[PDB]
C-alpha cells in the first residue's frame, strides 16, 4: 500500500512526546532485558531500521507501560498508532538475526527514539527507501 | 415464510456424518450458507434440499432458507455443528474491516458448542489482546470486539481449549478505520491581498489521517513549494508557505486545494499588484 | 524551636508533585538497591517515620535523580527543601537499625510518598509528635 | 598605619617553632587573630609583641595589627602557617549563617600553602557536594560557596590531600536563609461589591510568602471574623486563604472588610467595601 505519504508521517510532535517521556524518567542504574536488533549483524542503515521497526512494536507493548490516561501513556498510544501508519511502508518477508540486551530504561528509550528519528530523516530524503528486500541482508546472521 | 426440516435450532454431527437440510415454501426457495465442500443440492418448484455424505468442519455455520419472489416473506435458519476433534474452528473470513467505535465481528465459527466455556480471543504469536479490549463471544457467529479502535487493528486468533492444549484458528486480520468525515480542512490566508511592486501566502490542510494531498496553485499552474509537515493534537498538518521578497507577474488567483480518498477540496484568494 | 507551623508545612501540593512523579515513571520489573528503615525492628509508627525521614534525604540525592529543569527535578528539590524545614520538627539523636531493600523504582517512590504522607497526617493531629526520644526504640535493633 | 616586622606577607613554620610578631605605630596598637594557645603578649606605648615558644596548627591564620587611637589610620596584616604534617586544617568556626544568593565563607584555614594544589570541599559521611555548587578556595580564608542556596544548608568538611589519603577537617554547618522581603503578599477580591439583600456574595482573603510562618485574618470593620483558612503549598510558595461565604446576605453584613496578614517582618493590610441595597 506504500505511498508518497511515508514522509510527513513521523511528525516532530511525535519526537517531542518521546523526548518529554524520556526527560520524565528517573535516572537509575537498573537494567532491563529486552530483544532488539544487533548492530553488528546489520551494519546496513536501511535494513537495520527495517528489522528494528518491527521489534519496537513489541517493546512499546511489553516494556513501555504507563499508568492509564497519563501524558506518557497517551504518547505511547500515539506512537503505536504511528507505527500502524508506518506499516505498508516497510516491505517484508521471512524472525531471528537479533540479540538480547540488558540496558537501563533510558537507554532503551534512546534506542526507540533513534529508530523513529532516523526513519523520519531517511523518509524525508526519499519516502520509498524502506521498500527494499533485505532477505539478502538477513542472510548474513 | 419457508419451513426447514428438521424443526430444530441446531445440529451437532461428527465428521463423516450425513446431513440433509430440506426447505419448503409456496414458491421456489434457495439456500445460503458457509462456502463448503461435498454439498449436493436438489431443487424443484417448491422445495430445495441440501445434502452431504461427508460432512466436514468447514460445513459448520448457519444455513438460511428464503423464498425469492416473496417479498417480505422472511427467512428460516438452522445451524450446523460438525465437531471435528482436530478442528474446533471454521473461520469464514481472514479479513474484517470496520470504522472506529463500531462492533467488529471476527467470524470464527466454533465447531462444537460445549467448548464455549473454554474459548478466548488472542493475537498472533501468542501476544495478548490490546489493553482495555472490550469483547464477547457467540458460538454461531464468533468474537465481537465492542467499540473497535484504530489501535486494535491487529492479526487475531481464536483460542479453543481442547485436552489442556489451546488450539488456534487461522489468523484473522482486523482493519479499524478512522472515521474521516470529508476532504482535508483548508486554511488559506490572507483572503484578500494587495501590494505595491513583500507578501506571504500559506496554504494549509489538516486531517486525522496522513494520506492526503495539498497544493497551492497560481491560476491553474501549480507552484512547486516545499511543504512543512507536523503532527499535533492528534492531527496531521501539511503547510505550503509561499514567500515573495513582489511584482506584476506574481499577482493573480492563488487557489489552495487539498485532496484525499474522500474527494477534493479547494479554497482561494486574489492577489493584486498596484 | 519546633514550631506550631510543623503542620501546614507538608502541603497537598507536595503530595501531588510526588504523585505526578510516580505516575510519570515507566512500569518496569527492574530492581534497585537502597538503604531504608525496617518495619520489623520498628513497629512504632512515630519512631519509624523519624528514622525514615532521615534516610529519605540520601535517597532523594542518590537515587531520585532527574534531568535538570524537568518538572520532576524541580519536585525533588522542593521535597528536599521541605525536608530541611522539617528538621526543626525532628529532634536529634546520635545509625543502623535499618535494612537493605531491593525493589522497583515505583515501589521505592511509594515508600517515600508514604513517609511524607503519614508525617503530614500525624502533624495535623498534633504538630509536636516527632519531638519524642526514640533512643529507647532504637535500642531493640 | 602601623608597621609589622617581619615585613613579609606570610610565614611558614613547623610545630614547635618560635614565632614573634612585632607591631609599631605612634600610640597604642593592638593585635587581633585566631583564638589560639601559647601566645604571649608584650605591649607598651607605641609597640606590641605577639610571641610563642610552641607554635601549633591552631595558631594558623591572619594576624592583624591596628592603632585604635588613630581613626582611619588603617591596619597591617601578616599570615601565619604552621605546617602540622598531621593537621592540615585550622577551622575558625563550625557554624556559618548567610542569606540566599550571598557568598558563604567556610573558614577552614589551610596550615600549609603547598597543599592547595589538591584541596576540595565535601560533605560529612562522605557525601559529595550538592549539584551545581559554585565554589572556590583561598588559603588564607577557606572555601567560599558562591551565591548560596537554601538547598545547600548542609554539614561540610574540608578535604586535604596528604600522602594519598584525603584528610578531613572538623565539620562546618552552613545555614542558608531565605530572604523574606516583607509582610505576606495580599490579594483581596472583589475590590468592589454590591448586592441585594437576600442574594449571595463571596469575599476571599489570601496571603502568600516563601515561608510558612505567617498569619492572615479577614475582619469586618475592626471586628475580625472567624473563618477557617485553607492552607496549601503551591508555586514554591505557602498560601493561606480565608474564604467567606454568605449564602443569605443582609444589611448588617455590609461594611469595611479589611484583609490583613502578618509575619516576623510586619503586618500588611488591604480592604474593600460591601454595599446592601
Ligand atoms: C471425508 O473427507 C475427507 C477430506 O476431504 C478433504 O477435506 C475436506 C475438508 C475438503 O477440503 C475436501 O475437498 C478434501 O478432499 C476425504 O478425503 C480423505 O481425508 C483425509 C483426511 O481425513 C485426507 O484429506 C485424504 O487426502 C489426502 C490428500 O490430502 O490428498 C491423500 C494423500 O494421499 C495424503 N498424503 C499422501 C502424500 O499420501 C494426504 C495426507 O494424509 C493429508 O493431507 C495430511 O494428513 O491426504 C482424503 O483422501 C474422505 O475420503 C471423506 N470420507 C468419506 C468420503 O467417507
Ligand atoms: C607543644 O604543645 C603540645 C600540645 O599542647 C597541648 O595541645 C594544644 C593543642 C593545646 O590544647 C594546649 O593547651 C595543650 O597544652 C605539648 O604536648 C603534647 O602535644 C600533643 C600534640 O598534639 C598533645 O597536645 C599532647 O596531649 C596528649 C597527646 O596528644 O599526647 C593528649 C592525649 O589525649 C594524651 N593521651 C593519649 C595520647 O592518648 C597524651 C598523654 O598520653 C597524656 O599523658 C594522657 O595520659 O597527651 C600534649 O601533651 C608539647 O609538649 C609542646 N611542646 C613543647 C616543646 O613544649
Ligand atoms: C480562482 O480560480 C478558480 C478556478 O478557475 C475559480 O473557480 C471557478 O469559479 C466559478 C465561479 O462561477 C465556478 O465555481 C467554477 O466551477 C464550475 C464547475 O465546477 O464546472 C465552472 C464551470 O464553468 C461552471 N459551469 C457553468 C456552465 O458556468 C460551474 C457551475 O457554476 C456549476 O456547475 C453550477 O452549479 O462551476 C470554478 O472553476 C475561482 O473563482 C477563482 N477565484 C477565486 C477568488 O476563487
Ligand atoms: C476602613 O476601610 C478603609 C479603606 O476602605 C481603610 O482605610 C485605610 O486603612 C489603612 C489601614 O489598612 C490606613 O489606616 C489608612 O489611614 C490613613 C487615613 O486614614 O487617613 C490614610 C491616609 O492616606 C493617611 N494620610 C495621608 C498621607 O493622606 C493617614 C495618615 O497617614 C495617618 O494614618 C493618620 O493618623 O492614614 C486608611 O486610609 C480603613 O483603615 C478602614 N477602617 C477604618 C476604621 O477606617
Ligand atoms: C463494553 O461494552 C459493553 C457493550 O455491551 C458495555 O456495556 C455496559 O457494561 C458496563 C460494565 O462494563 C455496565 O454494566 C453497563 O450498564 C453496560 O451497558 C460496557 O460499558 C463496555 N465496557 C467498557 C469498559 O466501556
Ligand atoms: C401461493 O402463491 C400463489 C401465487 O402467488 C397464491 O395465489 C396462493 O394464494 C399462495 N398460497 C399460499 C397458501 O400462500
Ligand atoms: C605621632 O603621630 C602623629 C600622627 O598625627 C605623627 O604625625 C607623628 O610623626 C608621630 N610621632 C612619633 C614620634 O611617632
Ligand atoms: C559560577 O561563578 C561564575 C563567576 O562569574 C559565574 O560566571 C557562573 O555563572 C557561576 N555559576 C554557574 C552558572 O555555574
Amino acid at each position: 500500500e506504500v505511498s508518497e505519504y511515508c514522509s510527513h508521517m513521523i511528525g516532530s510532535g511525535h519526537l517531542q512526546s518521546l523526548q518529554r517521556l524520556i526527560d520524565s524518567q528517573m535516572e537509575t542504574s537498573c537494567q532491563i532485558t529486552f530483544e532488539f536488533v544487533d548492530q553488528e549483524q546489520l551494519k546496513d542503515p536501511v535494513c537495520y531500521l527495517k528489522k528494528a521497526f518491527l521489534l519496537v512494536q513489541d517493546i512499546m507493548e511489553d516494556t513501555m507501560r504507563f499508568r492509564d490516561n497519563t501524558p506518557n501513556a497517551i504518547a505511547i498510544v500515539q506512537l503505536q498508532e504511528l507505527s500502524l501508519r508506518l506499516k505498508s511502508c516497510f516491505t517484508k518477508d521471512y524472525k531471528a538475526c537479533v540479540r538480547t540486551f540488558y540496558e537501563t530504561p533510558l537507554q532503551l528509550l534512546e534506542k526507540v527514539k533513534n529508530v523513529f528519528n532516523e526513519t523520519k530523516n531517511l523518509l524525508d530524503k526519499d519516502w520509498n527507501i524502506f521498500s527494499k528486500n533485505c532477505n539478502n541482508s538477513f542472510a548474513e546472521c | 415464510i419457508p419451513v426447514i426440516e428438521p424443526s430444530v435450532p441446531e445440529l451437532v454431527v461428527k465428521p463423516g456424518a450425513t446431513v440433509t437440510l430440506r426447505c419448503v415454501g409456496n414458491g421456489s426457495v434457495e439456500w445460503d450458507g458457509p462456502p463448503s465442500p461435498h454439498w449436493t443440492l436438489y431443487s424443484d418448484g417448491s422445495s430445495s434440499i441440501l445434502s452431504t455424505n461427508n460432512a466436514t468442519f468447514q460445513n459448520t455455520g448457519t444455513y438460511r432458507c428464503t423464498e425469492p419472489g416473496d417479498p417480505l416473506g422472511g427467512s428460516a435458519a438452522i445451524h450446523l455443528y460438525v465437531k471435528d476433534p482436530a478442528r474446533p474452528w471454521n473461520v469464514l473470513a481472514q479479513e474484517v474491516v470496520v470504522f472506529e467505535d463500531q462492533d467488529a465481528l471476527l467470524p470464527c465459527l466454533l465447531t462444537d458448542p460445549v467448548l464455549e466455556a473454554g474459548v478466548s480471543l488472542v493475537r498472533v504469536r501468542g501476544r495478548p489482546l490490546m489493553r482495555h479490549t472490550n469483547y464477547s463471544f457467540s458460538p454461531w457467529h464468533g468474537f465481537t470486539i465492542h467499540r473497535a479502535k484504530f489501535i486494535q487493528s491487529q492479526d487475531y486468533q481464536c483460542s479453543a481449549l481442547m485436552g489442556g492444549r489451546k488450539v488456534m484458528s487461522i489468523s484473522i486480520r482486523l482493519k479499524v478505520q478512522k472515521v474521516i468525515p470529508g476532504p482535508p480542512a483548508l486554511t488559506l490566508v490572507p483572503a484578500e491581498l494587495v501590494r505595491i511592486r513583500a507578501a506571504q501566502i500559506v496554504c494549509s490542510a489538516s486531517s486525522v489521517d496522513v494520506n492526503f494531498d495539498v497544493f497551492l496553485q497560481h491560476q491553474n499552474t501549480k507552484l512547486a513549494i516545499p511543504q512543512q509537515s507536523d503532527f499535533h493534537n492528534n492531527r496531521y498538518q501539511k503547510v505550503l508557505t509561499l514567500n515573495l521578497d513582489v511584482d506584476f507577474q506574481h499577482a493573480g488567483n492563488y487557489s489552495c486545494v487539498a485532496s484525499n480518498v474522500q474527494g477534493k477540496h479547494s479554497t482561494s484568494m486574489f492577489f493584486r499588484v498596484v
